[PDB]
């Protein structure tokens, strides 16, 4: 997957040379910005299960259509809020490990990559994901340095949903 | 490919799970470590051709029946092909330093190698030789006290030497 | 690539006779059910999207470890991966109905696919559990009584069933 | 081989999607024109010998240097004659796989595919094949639809000759 | 790919040693009866259509079922393959006589050839039967004493035949 | 290897026919030259050995900063000067072949592939290689044809260096 480590490795090795002093600076910089991504991960790591509870429930309040439909496909019965955690808390997890690698490679290949082509198929709409990762974003209560690795990771993947 | 700390989140994925305590604390032990573990990256770099090319005069002369007529690399064509395969594992010990984890020099390096030399006439155990060689040259200098600031980087030897081990249990 | 009609033809040639009385009736009795044939044809074609959607919402339902983490089909490249496979399939057993032969599904989608799966760490009894599925699902559309000219296509279901059941013990 | 249900089922396997709206009436078109392709293939299976046998005695009429020839190479002897009943009830045979299928397909690889590497090869004119497969168009005395099915095929094996 | 000079070149190389007398004595040898060495690779190119289609002629009427059908090569497409084939043998045999060394046809013709013909249907005894045909028609017109300043040519001839003969052992 | 029988059977069968009239007078004149060459490896064969213990000598006189370097990788101590002769000897036995082949073959694969990458690696000057080559090529005391053959391979070689 893709870390500016693995990103700036694949480079050189295309053109079968060892890291140019443009691509070491690169490297360098990430080790100067880890430390706040790792932390950013420990946030996540002790509280994302209770974030993603909570934005589940944010988004029967925001779209009434998801709670008051069938049974075979939508949100109405209790197993159906229960896929609503684990997805959101899949999206979650897969946001820490973003921030533990310093890019959107857990991101790339865990949920964008053949992600339309899924909801577009299983009729999940992403308008439902997009408003529940607003929520996290906005009732999280981070710091800084560690609150920007956060919002940097969430706001890819609403841009890859939208 | 796969660095250090996407060596564990793979793994950490396959749990369903986030990274616990200790996961993220023998993380944050590697960027303490960074600022020592990109000198290394940057000495095996920098002394790139002369390590290779010093490694390969001490295989000429351990073993010099292999390099001259009869042997699996005479010819200009193989005394080349055997300094660049020896460049090659270097570059990618070198990667490995770099990313923490082993996946690059493993994935497109090391694969198919023993079937490689089993299939050309090469030996092997005169490659890990070689490699072994490169070795000893790259560990006096990566830990040089000279024109560097003085300190401990024995974990990043040992990490070092253990890559080198790899990609010679990969061709014997 | 063959169909039902030079399928018979293959086998004509290969003992150097022209076709047989009995060989031009039960070929006869293809074109005489052909307007069924082609109303399962459309019928799949149709519900196509359906019939692979809900195949695999029964599977994640009859093995929910497959699809969750640390199982073979977790993240949403393999999901996806898992539905387009599920629509190949089923693509392939309609080109299958329309030919009146397998060869199409045989030749370009089953080969190595029990090789790929095992390659892959896919499973394979989850594969015909899922193409299981999608035969029960196909049945019922197929035929539906209802918009259509009440008959018999027994023997249409009986075939249809049966390349499903060709596509599962492919992978199993 | 090349039949109208394989040359519909190749091209929409190209696109990777299911047969087209002008794909399956070309497929619906096939069965319309079925039923006088395999009563011409009936003909053919009783008396397409007896056409083979006085179609090969019609070229030692209209082409005299073929009997009156050399050995090793040509139809003087009685084992040159047993050869040209045999290649031309080949064909025969084929025309009538052409009609059960509905398509060219048999002619194409079974005879038309390396045709004139092989005449060119082993001394074959295909002046005697022109002329023999002329003979048993104009004197198989058939219908209408079961003699236009024939008369296609035929003069397409003809096509491919000259 | 090789020809008698530099197979023993090769060979003199692997031993890091000049040509001994012997060893340009037997290749001064090949220089004296090489104008009767291009006579048979003139010849046989020539006489190149003439060999390949009566070899042809002579393996249907020894073997009439294979050809008819049922048969391996039964239909213009295969009749024409078979004829190429053996067309392809005869033009690597005559290289193999110019080059007075036999790597062509063994490198880049006679390879994987016995596990085509397995994989594809095609016998090989009847493969090696055409060209024993070919064999015996090419030393008909390579030895033939019209046309030529008659002479010795008998250590071409034995050559020229076990060419051959590697050619049909190597599909049997 | 590249000898004009083989570069002859290469064209050739690159082109899926037999020999062009073009290409077999090329043939044709590789064996009315043939003789010449051989009677040249021959010289070599005799007298290789000793060319190579003298032109080994002759560097070390035409460029003294060889003999007065330094041990790990010079000229100075007696096992560099058996290095010395040794590759002059390769280089010489290979020029042989070279004649008793007809073209350039043996120096193309043996020598001339990856030349200047292995000397730019073990820090080796072509030019001791050179001077040492222009030596055994007025020293060698050939006649004409045999000296022709002798002189336009020890060229190449030195055209391939500089
Ligand atoms: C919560 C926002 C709501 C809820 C979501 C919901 N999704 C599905 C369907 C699936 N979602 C997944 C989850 C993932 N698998 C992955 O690999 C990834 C990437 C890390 C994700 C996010 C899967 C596997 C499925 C299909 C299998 C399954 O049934 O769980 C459902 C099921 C309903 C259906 O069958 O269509 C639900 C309920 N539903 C809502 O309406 C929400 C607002
Ligand atoms: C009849 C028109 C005349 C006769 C024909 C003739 N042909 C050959 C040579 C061959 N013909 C075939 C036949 C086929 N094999 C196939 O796969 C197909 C496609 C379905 C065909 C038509 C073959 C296999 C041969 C070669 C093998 C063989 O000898 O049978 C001959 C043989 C004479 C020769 O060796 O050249 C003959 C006699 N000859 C005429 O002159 C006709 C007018
Ligand atoms: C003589 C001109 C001088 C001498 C030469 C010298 N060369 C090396 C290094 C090597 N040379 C070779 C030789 C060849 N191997 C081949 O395959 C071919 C093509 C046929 C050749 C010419 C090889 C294999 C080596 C490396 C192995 C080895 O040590 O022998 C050295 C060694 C010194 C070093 O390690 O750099 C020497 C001494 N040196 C001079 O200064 C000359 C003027
Ligand atoms: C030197 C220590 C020893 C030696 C090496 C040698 N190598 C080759 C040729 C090849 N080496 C490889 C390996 C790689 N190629 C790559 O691109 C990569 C990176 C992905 C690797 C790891 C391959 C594939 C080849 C073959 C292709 C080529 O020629 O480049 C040779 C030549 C073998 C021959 O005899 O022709 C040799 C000799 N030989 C020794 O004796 C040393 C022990
Ligand atoms: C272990 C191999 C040896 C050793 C290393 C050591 N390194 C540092 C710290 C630093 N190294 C750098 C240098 C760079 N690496 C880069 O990639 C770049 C970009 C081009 C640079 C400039 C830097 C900047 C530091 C930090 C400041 C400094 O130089 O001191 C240390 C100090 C301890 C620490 O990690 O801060 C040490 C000790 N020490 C040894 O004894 C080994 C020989
Ligand atoms: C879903 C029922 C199950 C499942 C499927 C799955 N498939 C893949 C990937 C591949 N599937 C194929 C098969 C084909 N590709 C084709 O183009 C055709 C038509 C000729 C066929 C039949 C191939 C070749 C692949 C690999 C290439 C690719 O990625 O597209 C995967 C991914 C495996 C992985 O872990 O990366 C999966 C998971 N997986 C399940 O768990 C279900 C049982
Ligand atoms: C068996 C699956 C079900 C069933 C089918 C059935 N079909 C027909 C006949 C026809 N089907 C068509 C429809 C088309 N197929 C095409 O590909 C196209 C082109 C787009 C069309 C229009 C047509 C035209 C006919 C013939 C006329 C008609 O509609 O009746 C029948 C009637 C018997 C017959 O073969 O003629 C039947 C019974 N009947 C069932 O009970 C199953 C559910
Ligand atoms: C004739 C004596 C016998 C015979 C031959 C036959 N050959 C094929 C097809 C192939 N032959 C080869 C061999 C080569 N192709 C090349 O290009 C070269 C030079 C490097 C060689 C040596 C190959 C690769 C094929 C397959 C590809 C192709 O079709 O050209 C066939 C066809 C097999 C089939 O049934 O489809 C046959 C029949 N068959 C006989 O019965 C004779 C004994
Ligand atoms: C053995 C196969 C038969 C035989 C041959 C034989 N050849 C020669 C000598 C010559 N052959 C040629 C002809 C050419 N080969 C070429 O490639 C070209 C270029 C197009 C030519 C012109 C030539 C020129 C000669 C030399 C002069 C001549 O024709 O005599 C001989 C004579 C002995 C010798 O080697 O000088 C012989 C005997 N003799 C037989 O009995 C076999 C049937």
């Amino acid at each position: 997957m893709k870390t500016p480590l693995t990103e700036a490795i694949a480079a050189a090795d295309l053109r079968g040379s060892y890291l140019s002093n443009t691509e070491l600076q690169a490297v360098f910089g990430r080790f100067n910005r880890a430390r706040a991504g790792l932390e950013a991960a420990r946030a996540f790591a002790n509280n994302g299960k209770k974030w993603a509870e909570a934005a589940a429930n944010h988004v029967y309040q925001k779209f009434p259509y998801t709670t008051q439909m069938q049974g075979p496909q939508y949100a109405s019965t209790p197993e159906g809020k229960a896929k609503c955690v684990r997805d959101i808390d899949h999206y979650l997890r897969t946001i820490s490990y973003c921030c533990v690698v310093g890019g959107t490679g857990p991101l790339d290949d865990y949920v964008v990559a053949g992600l339309k082509e899924f909801n577009s198929a299983l009729g999940l709409s992403p308008s439902w994901y997009i408003a529940a990762l607003e929520f996290v974003r906005d009732n999280h209560g981070l710091t800084g340095d560690v609150a920007g690795e956060a919002n940097t990771y969430i706001n890819y993947a609403i841009n890859a949903l939208s | 490919m796969l660095d250090a700390f996407s060596r564990v989140v793979e793994q950490a994925d396959k749990k369903g799970a986030y990274l616990s305590n200790d996961e993220i604390n023998a993380l944050q032990a590697i960027v303490a470590d960074s600022n020592k573990r990109l000198d290394v990256v940057n000495r095996l770099t920098s002394n790139a051709s002369s390590i290779v090319a010093n490694a390969y005069r001490a295989l000429v002369a351990e073993r010099p029946q292999v390099f001259n007529p009869g042997g699996p690399c005479f010819h200009h064509r193989n005394q080349a092909a055997c300094i660049r395969d020896l460049g090659f594992i270097l570059r990618y010990v070198t990667y490995s330093v770099l990313a923490g984890d082993t996946s690059v020099m493993d994935d497109r390096c090391l694969n198919g190698l023993r079937e490689t030399y089993q299939a050309l006439g090469t030996p092997g155990d005169a490659v890990a030789s070689g490699i072994k060689k490169m070795k000893e040259a790259a560990l006096k200098i990566a830990n040089d006290p000279n024109g560097i600031t003085k300190g401990d980087c024995s974990q990043l030897m040992s990490e070092l030497a253990s890559y080198f081990d790899r990609a010679a249990a990969a061709v014997a």
